[PDB]
């Protein structure tokens, strides 16, 4: 009974579930909010640059917005690989526990 | 949009001074383009008028 | 110059130790050709050569 | 920043400042996996305590 109150009262207990599901969440968010960055270029939308340059000028911005959008995916992989590693170690022992 | 023309006459030798980031009287003393300059440059020889 | 060399025998002129102030060529010379590689012309006067 | 102008600087700096995030995300990634190996270890530590 306990257990029961003290649950309903606090959810700061649950934190390290809410930890995995917000850092999820700001990652992709992340990425979404980097799509901005110039990375060298003239612009960071493609329509700018497609609109004024002709095909061999246009073809230097987009290819440095590509490389700068790779990089972010690139990051993004990363660091999610890395928290897939610890998560499978907190399931690990979860499973051990159980 | 903001379109403007400046208008102006130059010794033939002088003309390369307009493009952005030149110097020389012209580019120094009376007209200067900005490093950003985002318009076009035009020119032409008027030596019969 | 009164003469210049000939391209076949071309001069070479060292300087040294004075003030490349440029700005006294502009009350007669004039030049249709003009580019720096190593450095933008607009820093031609914060530098020493 | 002193042999070229802004437009021209502007190249080469950005060289340079995509570089130097390499570098420092090479190196955020190096100390991360470091910190999933030592937090292993304080875990089997804390274990054996
Ligand atoms: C012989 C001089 C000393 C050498 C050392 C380097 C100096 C750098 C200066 C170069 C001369 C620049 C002149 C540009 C043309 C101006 C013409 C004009 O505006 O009408």
């Amino acid at each position: 009974g306990k257990i029961q109150d003290s649950l309903s009262s606090t959810a700061s207990a649950l934190g390290k579930l809410q930890d995995v599901v917000n850092q999820n969440a700001q990652a992709l968010n992340t990425l979404v909010k980097q799509l901005s960055s110039n990375f060298g270029a003239i612009s960071s939308v493609l329509n700018d640059i497609l609109s004024r340059l002709d095909p061999p000028e246009a073809e230097v911005q987009i290819d440095r917005l590509i490389t700068g959008r790779l990089q972010s995916l690139q990051t993004y992989v990363t660091q999610q690989l890395i928290r897939a590693a610890e998560i499978r170690a907190s399931a690990n022992l979860a499973a051990t526990k159980m | 949009t903001n379109v403007y023309a400046d208008s102006f006459v130059i010794r033939g030798d002088e003309v390369r001074q307009i493009a952005p980031g030149q110097t020389g009287k012209i580019a120094d003393y009376n007209y200067k383009l900005p490093d950003d300059f985002t318009g076009c440059v035009i020119a032409w020889n008027s030596n019969n008028l | 110059a009164t003469r210049f060399a000939s391209v076949y025998a071309w001069n070479r002129k060292r300087i040294s130790n004075c003030v490349a102030d440029y700005s006294v060529l502009y009350n007669s010379a004039s030049f249709s050709t003009f580019k720096c590689y190593g450095v933008s012309p607009t820093k031609l006067n914060d530098l020493c050569f």
